[PDB]
DNA sequence: CCTGCATCAGAGCCCAAAA
DNA sequence: TATAATGGGAGTCTGATGCAGG
RNA sequence: GGGG
């Protein structure tokens, strides 16, 4: 069908590569494709250059190299291996005493490599590293809350690279310095820098009472060396103030370009703010034997000038996105790399003392264990390294562009308040105002705006078009927040004739504040409305019509859309759904021009102009982290002529290259018999019949056979006391055959384990003797099927020890994996949502004969209750339906861009053209207006919907332009007493499906210490009946019900055993006994040397252990 | 006022011990109790 | 006598919780 | 069981209460 | 990080 696009906005630049924030960050850190001599000092390179040379003997760093991966990406995922490259480093050993030089290339372990789409493979699982927002290093000045006329200057370096500093000015009048939460007079530190009373008086003095308050005579009564010793006694009480020891402490804390690192952004922000230029990233220097100041005096100078009200001095807003920067993958990994390198150096210095000061090379001197652990620690356990969200291609694309304020070096949950969670004015065009979690994390986790990119310093930049005179150039400038506030920025929709601003009054911003301005005053202009919102928000058509709280739900839920076998793109798109599939890397494109030689289910072979017969294998039914099927399908035919960049295969949840998160269904908006109540949804059985909303899902099962002190676990088809009916679908070896239907209780992999000293009790001995069957040496441990799961066995992997290429963790003979698939039809309790935030569970599936239908016999698909619209204020879904109605009959799909879209009149033109096909067909087919259509028209003119005094066709078209049609109830045949809104809507099936969530337990596993039921469905747990639930039972006064919850249904052991026996014998359950978790409480208080005594009414002790604990 | 206040707080601890029958030197441990083992278990998990 | 000032103990529920 | 070796490395915000101090 |  035809695709009609609305909107007048010409976007001068396309969206940037969307995963570039990941790819570019790590490529810059490793520089693997750069020749060593040409590397800039950044990332991995910078870490080596910082840690070396290592002093005593001197070990010096030459260069590093990265090898190729031992195994390819697919292979790593299979074998539970990390995708990584071997790292080597060339080191030269120098003897500071002798002259000796031994040089060798030492192996430092492996480093994980990033794939093409911006993710990692860590132990077989695909992972994402989330960027971290934090306060930029630099020098800031904030108002002191206590004294309304004074200020604090804070010098903050990069995280873990130095202390926080506070320069409060105390009530006594002297300027104080705060380091590691301890305070002293700042004048003392100034003298150590070699400052004299003259320098401070002549430099500053202009502020009469402030500069004199810093002056303290006792401090001046000593040369720079004595003042250094004096300060050290303040910071480290009890440590003897040896001159080399004091220098070492203060140097490492202040001047050392190893223990103190301002940022590269810190240097720029400091140089720019104080109007000085920094020679390095440290606050001071050690030069010609004494200390020479860099930062401290300019920072003191700015503070006094600010307190006095000198022009050009302002306080800094700490949530401004110019003073807040992003820490990307490379930077996070490099920080952990730097820690691991410094630890290895501890091993080097300590080994340069023990064992002979001569017979050592660099290869024996280096133990790489500290480095390997730090990198492995970061990737396998950091709280920024997350399990990839790959439910559908958009899930992972969004995951990679997220920004977290949490994690190692940032806010905690308990540690976080309003200023940080707010939407700052500088978020415009940089961080999406919509896409954030609802609940406790609101505002801490956000998403990168679509046109934003992170610069080399770590500040988020956004594009704007230059405007010279009144003419808008095509030159685009990416701006930081600090630089953006200088200019006057017009809105992207301001009218244009050609390249000229066509309005006499334009809508613009100056420092985020909205302002009306004449075309003479316009310096820049927005590139597009798209630049303000995240990628998910940009996928919501008619967004200009949706309340923000609901738009949020629309964004977040597209992440949760399950790939459907029949998946289709929405009939109303925003025009981004093409780009998302392409940047995600889910689909497949042609490298150069060529002709398709072969097309298969498994592969596509293309013959290019070059003559090379490139073969593209297709990924078929691979199981993602969330168990949705990632599978690619061929879109071309043998001999098809393709150009460069044309589609070859469609990925999951994509249709002919457009993002398909759901299906397009015909919807009626109307109550239906209370099956619509409070957001529930009623659907037509026609949807299951034609396999709409069916999705494939795969669950993975695994079992190990290991060596025990009692003998080997063996995976075998021979399992004690089981009938042949039970083993039928098992192969020779005890593994289920590929292509079998397995249901709950069925054996997947047979296994036997050797019986413990529980070697059968005499009760079992006599029973076994009666039947004349020896009690077997092994017991049945077979892997089976959990309650509620099962499907078709599609694959088996078996890995033993002593087979090529495989070695398991110690003690493990063999590992078997069984992949089981299921086709899931939509059912009652599965969850649906559209892009505007209407979400609900399927409560009823009616047979097609009950569904409301159009006069021409077509039944509707979904019935949504109108009560969900007005309080929610998400109207985009309404406009989406109307344009969807026209498209149903005209056979078209639309692109309506956000904020430059299809407007109401334009949709009306399209709706009228549809009516001709819905009606004109009928008038020609020899049918006139229906009797019931008149009855509804009667009711409609009482409503003011149609104008009185027109032919039925004239009135029906009037209703059709309001998006309403006559609807017949399939139960009665009578019309709905009014015209009903009907049209095509895009609705997705989300990841929350009852099959996954239904759970129940009679009795089951218990915890070790408490003897209470376990938690969670996978453990067959019991439900938690918590403090508030007990209150509920208490307020009702249901004491025996409550007592059951506290005893027989949990940790009362004598009672719960006895209660079960009663139910199976038909007796009533016994009165409960003492709960075991109370006995634990008693014994734990005894371990604290407290005597807890249960007493009777006579004040005599009562023994709740029934004699077992007393001698 | 302050003299009467502190003698009270002290007198409350004294009276606490007096009524209860507890000896103050019991706030000092000679024998340290050890909690039963099943309450601090060493268990073999699935993997051995 | 009274007031700064520190050290301490608080910060919702249930479910997945992908180790 | 024997050259001599002699002092360490490292990280929010609220309200209530019992304390050394103009 | 995700559901109400
Ligand atoms: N205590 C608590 N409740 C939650 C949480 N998450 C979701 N809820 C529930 O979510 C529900 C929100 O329901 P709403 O749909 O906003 O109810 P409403 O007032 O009718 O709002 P509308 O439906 O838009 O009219 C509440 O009833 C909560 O019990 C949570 O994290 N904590």
């Amino acid at each position: 069908m035809e695709i009609k696009r609305f909107g007048r906005i010409r976007e001068v630049i396309p969206l940037p590569p969307l995963t570039e924030i990941q790819v570019e960050s790590y490529r810059r850190a490793l520089q693997a494709d750069v020749p060593p001599e040409k590397r800039e000092n950044v990332g991995i390179q910078a870490a080596f250059r910082e840690t070396f040379p290592i002093e005593e003997l001197v070990l010096d760093f030459l260069e590093y190299r990265l090898g190729e991966p031992p195994f390819p990406q697919d292979e790593c995922r299979e074998k539970d291996l990390t995708y990584q490259a071997p790292l080597y480093a060339r080191l030269q050993l120098i003897h500071k005493d002798t002259g000796l030089i031994k040089e060798d290339e030492v192996f430092l372990g492996h480093i994980p490599l990033m794939t093409e789409d911006g993710s990692f493979i860590i132990n077989g699982a695909d992972r994402v590293i989330v960027s971290q927002i934090h306060r930029s290093p630099g020098v800031y000045f904030t108002p002191d809350p206590a004294r309304p006329g004074r200020y604090i200057a804070s010098i903050i370096p990069l995280p873990k690279r130095g202390p926080w500093i506070d320069l409060e000015v105390e009530p006594n009048g002297v300027v104080s310095m705060k380091v590691n939460k301890r305070k002293f007079p700042l004048v003392l530190l100034l003298r150590v820098l070699g400052y004299d009373q003259e320098t401070l008086a002549r430099e500053l003095g202009a502020y009469g009472e402030l500069v004199q308050g810093l002056m303290d005579e006792s401090v001046f009564a000593m040369r720079p060396e004595e003042a250094l010793i004096r300060l050290f006694t303040l910071l480290r009480p009890g440590d003897p103030p040896k001159r080399d020891k004091a220098v070492a402490y203060v140097y490492g804390l202040i001047a050392d370009p190893r223990r103190y690192d301002l940022g590269e952004a810190g240097r720029y922000k400091a140089e720019e703010k104080l109007g000085i230029r920094l020679s390095g990233r440290t606050l001071a220097r050690f030069e010609d034997g004494e200390f020479k100041d860099e930062v401290f005096l300019p920072t003191l100078r700015y503070l006094f000038a600010l307190t006095a009200g000198v022009p050009g001095h302002e306080v800094d807003d700490i949530d401004h996105l110019g003073n807040r920067r992003i820490r990307t993958v490379g930077e996070l990994m490099t920080d952990q790399f730097r820690v691991g390198l410094a630890r290895l150096a501890r091993g080097v210095r300590e080994r340069m003392l023990m064992g002979s000061e001569d017979s050592l090379t660099p290869a024996k001197l280096v133990n790489s264990r500290p480095l390997e652990a730090a990198i492995r620690e970061f990737f396998s356990r950091s709280q920024l390294s997350q399990f990839k969200d790959e439910t559908n291609p958009l899930s992972s694309l969004r995951h990679k562009r997220r920004i977290s304020a949490l994690g190692p070096g940032g806010l905690t949950r308990e540690r976080a308040g309003f200023d940080v969670r707010d939407v700052h004015r500088t978020h415009y065009g940089r961080i999406c105002p919509v896409e954030t979690p609802e609940g406790a994390n609101i505002g801490l986790i956000t998403s990168l705006a679509a046109y934003a990119r992170v610069d080399e310093l770590g500040f988020i930049r956004t594009p704007y078009r230059r405007v010279v005179g009144g003419v808008v150039t095509d030159e685009v400038v990416y701006m930081t927040a600090t630089e953006e506030d200088r200019y006057t920025i017009a809105q992207a929709n301001t009218p244009l004739e050609g390249n000229r601003i066509a309005a006499e009054r334009v809508v613009a911003r100056r420092k985020g504040e909205p302002v009306i301005v004449s075309p003479e005053e316009v310096e820049f202009m927005d590139v597009s409305p798209k630049q303000v919102f995240s990628v998910n928000t940009n996928l919501i058509p008619f967004l200009e019509h949706d309340d923000a709280n609901r738009a949020l739900m629309g964004s977040n839920m597209q992440t949760q859309a399950v790939p459907l076998i029949r998946a289709q793109a929405p009939v109303v798109m925003t025009g981004l759904e093409e780009r998302v599939v392409r940047d995600s890397l889910a689909a497949l494109y042609a490298e150069e021009d060529g002709e398709v030689a072969k097309v298969d289910g498994n592969r596509i072979v293309v013959r290019y102009e070059d003559g090379r017969l490139v073969e593209y294998p297709l990924r078929r039914f691979y199981r993602s982290n969330q168990g949705t099927a990632l599978d690619q399908r061929p879109r071309v035919v043998v001999g098809q002529r393709v150009r460069k960049g044309d589609l070859l295969a469609d990925g999951p949840a994509s249709e002919n290259g457009f993002l398909a998160l759901g299906q397009n269904v015909l919807v009626a908006i109307m109550p239906f018999d209370g099956y619509n109540f409070e957001d529930a949804i009623v659907i037509s059985e026609e949807l299951l019949k034609r396999d709409f909303y069916t999705s494939i899902h795969i669950e993975r099962y695994e079992i190990e056979a290991r060596d025990t002190k009692l003998g080997p676990e063996r995976i075998t088809r021979d399992i004690p006391h089981l009938s042949e009916a039970a083993l039928r679908d098992l192969d020779e070896e005890g593994v289920v055959r590929i292509g079998a239907e397995v249901k709950p209780g069925d054996i997947l992999v047979g296994r036997t384990s050797f019986k413990g000293e529980s070697e059968p009790t005499p009760e079992e001995r006599l029973l076994r003797s009666i039947f004349g069957e020896k009690a077997r040496d092994v017991k049945d441990t077979s892997l089976r099927v959990p309650p509620g799961e099962g499907g078709i066995v599609v694959r088996t992997v078996r890995l033993r020890r002593g087979d090529p290429g495989v070695e398991l963790k110690p003690g493990v003979r063999e590992v078997v994996r069984v992949y089981v698939a299921q086709k899931r039809k939509l059912q009652v309790g599965d969850k649906l949502a559209n892009r505007h935030g209407n979400k609900g569970v399927v409560a009823k599936i009616l047979p097609v004969e009950d569904m409301p239908h159009l006069p021409d016999g077509t039944p509707v698909d979904v019935i949504l209750n109108p009560l969900g619209v007005p309080s929610r204020m998400n109207l985009g879904q309404i406009l989406e339906t109307h344009l969807g109605l026209a498209g149903y009959f005209l056979g078209q799909r639309y692109i309506s861009p956000i904020f430059d879209g299809a407007k109401e009149p334009e949709i009306k033109e399209l709706l009228a053209q549809a009516f001709e096909v819905y009606f004109g067909k009928r008038k020609g087919e020899g049918f006139g207006v229906d009797k019931r259509e008149v009855e509804v028209l009667r009711r409609a003119e009482k409503l003011g919907l149609v104008t009185p005094g027109k032919t039925p066709e004239e009135q029906l078209k009037e209703l059709f332009l309001q998006g309403k049609v006559v609807l017949y109830d399939g139960r009665t045949g009578e019309p709905i007493e009014g015209p009903i809104v009907v049209g095509q809507m895009f609705i997705m099936k989300l990841y929350h499906m009852v099959e996954d969530k239904m759970h129940a337990r009679s009795t089951g596993p218990y915890s070790l210490i408490t003897q209470q039921p376990l938690g969670g469905k996978a453990q067959f747990g019991g439900q938690r009946f918590g403090e508030m639930e007990v209150w509920a039972l208490e307020a009702y006064g249901a004491a025996h019900t409550l007592q059951e919850m506290l005893t027989l249904k949990s940790d009362d052991i004598e009672g719960r055993n006895a209660a079960y026996e009663a139910i199976i014998k038909g007796e009533d359950v016994p009165e409960p006994s003492v709960p075991e978790s109370f006995r634990v409480l008693v014994k734990e208080l005894q371990a604290l040397a407290l005597d807890v005594q249960t007493l009777d009414e006579k004040d005599n002790p009562v023994d709740i252990f029934e004699g077992l604990a007393s001698k | 006022r302050a003299r009467r206040a502190k003698a009270r707080k002290r007198l409350e601890v004294v009276r606490a011990f007096l009524d209860s029958g507890n000896r103050p030197e019991w706030m000092i441990l000679e024998a340290v109790p050890v909690l039963p083992p099943d309450l601090r278990p060493m268990v073999q998990v699935d993997g051995g």
